């Protein structure tokens, strides 16, 4: 029964989906999962919760990978694209019921996810990267799921600002790593400095010699140290021996060679993309070719903080690759804001790729049931049913969203068809400023679909060692 | 305190107190502000709200996962 | 282990009333679970909850006074 053995796989994989289900929205409720080290932790999350569950089935995993290209891609969703792999699991339970083979279950729904995301695209609105109006106002909404309020008011230029330089035209994907939230202690929220050449992790010389400051600088990446033309070069931070030595300090200092050690490695990787540099593991390899360029290097300390700035790379390989500051007094501030500012640049970036902007809350799940159910009279033989079952799926994210609200499940649910008949996309969340990017919308689709797919391929597993 | 809540919006008021308090001392209702029991402001706020943060957090959790 | 970080916070700020805390929130959740039978869900229990912790703060503060009957009474003396 190989066909048995993977309906196995699929009632354990709704029971995962089942408990997710309940953590959807802010409502939503959470869940206590405690590690074998001992650690407990809780949050309604799904991507920390798929993350520590450390789920030993095989195809339950899957769902782990997709949260994960979730949050690389759109940054949002990651909840909501369990429970749509769920519906689908659950629709080819009745399919497999009938004699349809998984293949045209799969084969299908590619046709039914570039269906819904031409669809959703005739109500979409489109907007323009060159309106600053919208950004504002969209990132704004996302600060307000935070303790931080009133403090957001200054946030929102901060990270429509920082896309905006490094958007361009037709730039499609668009990193987010690049982008650095600089996390320190001392300072306030309304204290923050773009400075768009690059930022730091670490501070200068506290010892005696070190110039701290350098004017027409080209500052390399060293992976090396020194232990028993360039202005500024880089130690790579090594606690099994000495980074640099105090009579190399000294030796530089003569020669008016500015020196930053204890680079943390985590940023080597980093500091060689942004700054367009190669690093050097060995002085004979060493070469001018591969420094920077820095019109003027300085340490500038707002309270406490000692951090170096550099501006005007002007690199025609590298771009303005821009590291985002936050202060704050406790760490407790940094640490929320850092997350929230990081999901308000993850909406930027779905409008930069892909543009236009719907209305969240289940607003196009409905509509798109609606399409596709009377379209599925213009298919012909399996395939016109799987439509129907296709349309029926969609509706489990506006009918979870009412029930972890408190409101009446099926109650809920039959108030969206009947208002969204005659009007379109006004069901009204414009007016409570809730918006949800459209390729958040269309890659819960398409990740689903591929997920989806990759679960009902697998026909058996064995033990391979 | 339920006849003495009846007239008290129509800020006219004969036989009608409030502050009724209990003193298990004389095992009598007695009002407790002239008893010489008194609590502050600051006390009974953070009790009746920071019981109900850790209330809520225990009805969210509708699964236990442990190793 | 909750109600364990729960009584540390009213020792750390009022130090005073926190055996009244730990009984609240108990009668607070033995009440909710009778209301899974009536078909009640929790975040209506939550937020039917947290709309009336603002009002009933709203309504302390109205019958809240300062020091007084000092003159014709006595409050003080049977403190000591």
């Amino acid at each position: 029964k190989p066909q048995e053995v993977r309906k196995a796989n699929i009632i354990a994989a709704r029971s995962v989906a089942d408990a997710i289900r309940t953590s959807l929205g802010p409502k939503g409720m959470d869940k206590m999962i405690k590690t074998s080290r001992g650690e407990i932790i809780i949050s309604n999350d799904g991507h920390t919760i798929l993350k520590q569950m450390a789920i030993l089935h095989p195809v339950a995993r899957m769902l782990v990978e997709v949260s994960a290209a979730q949050d690389s891609e759109a940054g949002d969703g990651t909840t909501s694209v369990v429970i749509l792999t769920g519906a689908l699991l659950g629709a080819a339970e009745r399919l497999l019921n009938k004699g349809i083979h998984p293949t045209i279950i799969a084969d299908s729904f590619q046709s039914a996810a570039k269906r819904s995301v031409d669809i959703l695209l005739e109500m979409c609105h489109k907007v323009s990267l060159s309106d600053r109006e919208q950004l504002v106002r969209a990132a704004s909404t996302s600060l307000s799921s935070k303790i931080v309020s009133q403090y957001s008011s200054f946030l929102a230029p901060l990270a429509v600002d920082s896309v905006l330089k490094i958007s361009d035209e037709n730039s499609k994907n668009v990193d987010l790593n690049d982008i650095r939230l600089v996390k320190k202690v001392g300072g306030t929220i309304d204290d923050t400095e773009m400075i768009d050449g690059v930022v730091l992790t670490q501070t200068a010389i506290k010892s005696a010699g070190g110039p701290t400051r350098k004017e027409k600088a080209k500052i390399g990446l060293i992976q090396f140290q020194i232990s028993p033309k360039c202005n500024v070069l880089l130690i790579q931070k090594s606690i099994l021996r000495d980074a640099v030595n105090d009579l190399a300090l000294h030796f530089l200092s003569k020669l008016n060679i500015m020196v930053v050690k204890d680079i943390e490695r985590e940023e080597i990787e980093f500091l060689s993309k942004g700054l367009g540099c190669k690093p050097i593991a060995d002085i004979e390899l060493f070469t001018e070719d591969r420094l920077g360029s820095a019109d003027l290097v300085e340490e500038i300390d707002s309270d406490g903080s000692k951090i170096v700035r550099v501006t005007g790379i002007r690199n025609n390989n590298a771009r303005p690759t821009v590291s985002v500051v936050i202060r704050g007094a406790n760490n407790m501030i940094i640490d929320e804001t850092e997350r929230s500012l990081h999901d308000a640049l993850c909406v930027i970036r779905c409008l930069v790729k892909e543009r236009g902007l719907i209305a969240g809350g289940g607003a196009p799940e409905i509509e798109i049931s609606r399409r596709l159910s009377k379209e599925a009279r213009s298919m012909e033989g399996v395939q016109a049913f799987i439509w129907q079952e296709f349309a029926s799926a969609l509706e489990v994210i506006p009918t979870t969203l009412a029930e972890n609200a408190g409101l009446n499940s099926i109650k809920v649910v039959t108030e969206l068809r009947s208002k969204h008949e005659n009007g379109e996309l006004n069901d009204n969340t414009y007016e409570e400023h809730i918006l949800q990017p459209v390729l958040v919308s269309t890659s819960a689709i398409t990740l689903a679909s591929e997920c989806v797919k990759s679960i009902l391929r697998i026909d058996d597993i064995a033990f391979s060692r | 305190h339920a006849a003495s809540q009846m007239a008290k919006p129509e800020d006219v008021k004969r036989r009608s107190y409030r502050n009724y308090g209990l003193d298990l001392i004389r095992g009598k209702i007695v009002d407790e502000i002239h008893a010489g029991v008194l609590e502050p402001t600051i006390s009974k706020v953070k009790s009746l709200k920071s019981a109900l943060e850790a209330c809520v957090a225990i009805l969210r959790i509708d699964t236990m996962i442990t190793v | 282990k909750i109600l364990v970080e729960l009584a540390q916070q009213q020792d750390r700020e009022i130090g005073d009333g926190t055996t009244s805390v730990v009984i609240i929130a108990s009668e607070l959740l033995k009440r909710a679970n009778e209301l899974v039978k009536n078909k009640i869900h929790p975040t209506t229990i939550i937020t039917g909850f947290r709309v009336a912790l603002r009002e009933a703060i709203r309504f302390i503060n109205e019958v809240l006074s300062t020091s007084v009957d000092t003159l014709g009474k006595e409050t003080l003396i049977n403190i000591a």
